[PDB]
């Protein structure tokens, strides 16, 4: 029931692919492993939503054996500034045992997302960000 | 002078 | 407030390949193939938009049975960066009108993105020197500039078959 929320500045100060490098990293906390691994895959998707600034609003949430996390991304003078950023490292592990991770997915998108997602990831999945 | 990306 | 040039080049960065996307996405493509691409296209894009050396970005939507241009959108940039301007603005609201006049395309048309640089560029790992399918028999369209920040900007067009 614990929930943790992260935010990350992203376009202009971070480039969408560099965005989700940042997200990867916090979730893997460094590790490099079968997790690492599935969020590299999906990197080309993710940076496109990000880049259409599906996080702004509705977050990235990681699910796992542990803690909920929500991770938002600021864009544009709110990224450059980094007022309302938290980029801290999580003090747990963030997809421990029976993890997951929603990206939020504009609903016209939803088709060749969930279609690009799936070729690499059954953990990694879209939510239509309309619903939140 | 053109650039395209070889995999 | 304060803003770098690798501010405005990030910018126009991602903006560039979010405006693909949609051109792809809205001319009833998969995105997937632009995906795949996405981490070679903005690192390719970023730099040479960083050293001032980029001139076009072009997506070639072909067919795959006759490997001819179907259609081609091409982005040209403009460099009137200013350190006092600030303002920025994407406007696909055109992009979207413009796919409609580009042409029919084939069910399973393919897209291929290519880079025009300056000669003195400096490299970046995994692309080389290729080649623009012909154009001949098709017709350039320009929608004006769609992206823009601080005067770095990017002036859309497209060609179709006349
Ligand atoms: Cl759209
Ligand atoms: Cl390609």
């Amino acid at each position: 029931t614990t929930v943790v929320s992260r935010t990350f500045r992203s376009s202009p100060h971070r480039d969408a692919l560099q965005t989700w490098d940042a997200i990867v990293e916090l979730l893997t906390q460094g590790k490099d492993g079968t997790a690492r691994s599935e969020l590299r895959a999906v990197t080309g998707v993710a940076a496109s939503l990000i880049a259409d600034q599906a996080p702004k609003s509705a977050p990235i949430v990681a699910t796992c054996d542990g803690p909920r996390t929500r991770i938002y991304c600021l864009f544009d003078e709110d990224a450059i500034d980094g007022d309302d950023a938290n980029e801290e490292v999580l003090g747990f592990e963030p997809l421990k045992g029976d993890w997951g991770v929603s990206l939020p997915c504009p609903k016209e998108q939803l088709g060749w997302v969930q279609s690009a997602l799936k070729k690499h990831s059954s953990r990694i999945i879209a939510r239509d960000l309309s619903q939140g | 002078e053109v650039m395209e990306f070889n995999p | 407030a304060t803003y770098s040039y690798t501010h405005s080049v990030t910018y126009v960065t991602d903006n560039i390949l979010k405006s693909l996307k949609d051109i792809i996405l809205l001319s009833g493509l998969d995105p997937e193939h632009f995906a795949d691409r996405w981490e070679s296209n903005t690192r390719a894009i970023k730099t040479w938009l960083g050293t001032g050396d980029l001139r076009k970005v072009i997506l070639e939507i072909y067919n795959p049975a006759t490997d001819k241009l179907v259609t081609r959108w091409d982005i040209d940039i403009v460099y009137g960066w200013s350190d006092g301007d600030g303002s920025f603005w994407t406007d696909t609201e055109q992009l979207k009108y413009a796919i409609k006049k580009a042409g029919l395309l084939p069910s399973q048309a393919k897209y291929k993105l290519m880079l025009d640089t300056k000669p003195g560029r400096p490299d970046v790992e995994g692309w080389s020197k290729g080649s623009y399918r012909s154009t001949d028999g098709m017709v350039k369209q320009s929608l004006g500039s769609t992206v823009e920040h601080s005067g770095l900007a990017g002036q859309a067009g497209y060609w179709r078959q006349r």
